């Protein structure tokens, strides 16, 4: 998994 | 005006495909909606909590038509290692980026060596900002050029070694002139 995954925003 | 796009990802038409490698884990495409509800294909790895990574996504073959330069810009976004919680002796803050000259618009798979470092590519001070309607993505924007080529195309290739990295958009151009 990533630790966090930008959307348009980041999000961990 | 006088720019010449080669590639363009934002303007691509479904998912990019790239090869990535590893296949899954490494990199993957993420789509962002936009406002009308079209996505921006992007390519994102986070693994930074485990150690010795060493990624590589290309893209496809792409011609230079008539140029001996090229210029890529690259619009990304990082994390810093600051803000991600929990620890991590290899995180890192920028990624490698590379070019492979070839005749062959179809190769399965290019070893990492027959590649070729533009540069290692970080957060500097050169921002854009893109209106996606509910947010304004701010984001790097690097350029760097590479030359002079001879064969009919190339290849690229980014390398991540432990960073939490968005590419959002990858031009290729060439200046008619």
């Amino acid at each position: 998994a990533p630790y966090c995954v930008y959307r348009g925003s980041w999000s961990c | 005006g006088n720019e010449v796009t080669l590639l363009d990802s934002r303007s691509v038409q479904g998912e990019l495909g790239w090869i990535a490698s590893p296949l899954e884990g490494g990199w993957e495409e993420v789509s962002i909606m936009d406002e009308k509800n079209t996505p921006i294909r992007t390519y994102q790895v986070c693994n930074v909590m485990e150690p010795s990574q060493n990624n590589w996504l290309r893209t496809d073959w792409i011609t230079r038509e008539g140029a001996q330069r090229v210029y890529i810009e690259i619009k990304f976004t990082l994390r810093d290692c600051n803000s991600l919680p929990g620890v991590m002796g290899t995180c890192k803050e920028t990624f490698n980026l590379y070019y492979y000259e070839s005749d062959n618009d179809k190769e399965r798979f290019i070893r990492e060596n027959q590649f070729v470092k533009i540069d290692t590519i970080a957060a500097d001070e050169s921002f854009t900002q893109v209106d996606i309607g509910d947010r304004i993505m701010k984001l790097n924007t690097e350029i760097r050029d590479v030359g002079p080529l001879s064969k009919k195309g190339f290849y690229l290739a980014f390398q991540d070694v432990g960073a939490c990295i968005a590419l959002v958009s990858v031009r290729v151009f060439y200046k008619k002139a």
